[PDB]
């Protein structure tokens, strides 16, 4: 028995039906990918080095390597997509537009997905002090943050076509569950 | 990379993609392996109905399988005697035998990428 509520991302996990097929678009060091063992998630990350992190750290895992837009996930093959703070990276809003509506192409009629990002509720382009392995020193260099301000991710959704289903606050990010729009 | 793994992706050019010819890609496999997984006939028998049929038996003939039904068994009783030979052979080839390395050529485009222990690429 676990006494802490679950957090949104276990919560949705787990809420799937037993043997969906799942994908994890952004699954970073797979974090996710255990959440729930009833359900089959393929796994993408665009970090060559994250991807063998989270093979080398299960490899039940089915974790492969693409970028999260023009990704390697067939169009509506799935009953849930997850995007756990991969999208507010993109700087364009052209592209977490496009980030947006790759994640809902995934999905099955009645597939739902769940889409984690920073609050701006924390200038919503901003810089983060980021670790980066190069040469075999872990330099500190800057890497983009787009931070979401309220009803934003909602409209990157429906602008995409997609409806959105359940929205929430959660540790300074703003979540939504969405599924594809009635029309299609 | 278990080969069930292999339906569930495809060329990632966004012109394959657009043309429908990004799936199924067709796999070689320079090195394979198997490893113990538990058994579930039902996930197996869920799984049926995720599953594009068609391109599941080409990727097991460029592999070089032939041990396959033509098409999608259709089971009712993942628990009965008679689907369990059927269903063990599925999760034998499904889930148990993985690609360590190998390549995964789209025929549209023309690019081969790479399975590297035991990780698909589907980078440019
Ligand atoms: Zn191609």
């Amino acid at each position: 028995t676990r006494y802490k509520p679950w957090p949104i991302v276990e919560k949705f996990l787990r809420d799937q039906k037993d043997h969906s097929v799942g994908v994890d678009i952004g699954c970073g060091n797979g974090k996710y990918m255990g959440v729930n063992n009833k359900v089959f998630i393929v796994g993408s990350d665009r970090s060559d080095e994250l991807v063998k992190l989270a093979h080398d750290m299960d490899p039940s895992r089915e974790v492969v390597v693409c970028d999260a837009i023009d990704n390697a996930h067939p169009e509506g093959r799935f009953d849930f997509a997850i995007s756990i703070a991969v999208i507010h990276h993109f700087s364009t809003p052209e592209r977490r537009r496009e980030a947006v509506r790759a994640i809902l192409n995934t999905l099955r009629p009645d597939g739902r997905a769940l889409i984690y990002v920073w609050a701006l509720e924390q200038d919503q382009d901003v810089m983060v002090p980021w670790v980066k392995k190069v040469d075999g020193v872990e330099e500190v260099r800057y890497r983009y943050y787009h931070l979401y301000r309220e009803g934003e991710i909602t409209s990157d959704v429906e602008a995409s076509g997609g409806k959105v289903l359940e929205t929430g606050y959660e540790k300074d990010n703003w979540w939504v569950v969405a599924k594809r729009g009635d029309d299609w | 990379m278990k080969f069930l793994t292999s339906n569930f992706v495809q060329c990632a050019s966004k012109q394959c993609v657009s043309s429908g010819n990004a799936f199924p890609l067709t796999f070689s496999a320079l090195e394979m392996v198997q490893q113990e997984a538990e058994f579930d006939p039902e996930f197996l028998v869920s799984m049926l109905e995720r599953i594009d049929w068609a391109a599941l038996v080409k990727v097991a003939n460029d592999l070089g399988n032939e041990s396959l039904p033509d098409v999608k068994p259709e089971i009712d009783e993942p628990f009965a005697e008679g689907n369990q030979g059927l269903l063990q052979e599925l999760h034998s080839l499904l889930i148990e035998t993985c690609i360590v390395e190998g390549t995964m050529k789209c025929e549209n485009c023309g690019h081969t990428y790479f399975i590297k222990n035991s990780i698909p690429n589907f980078l440019l």
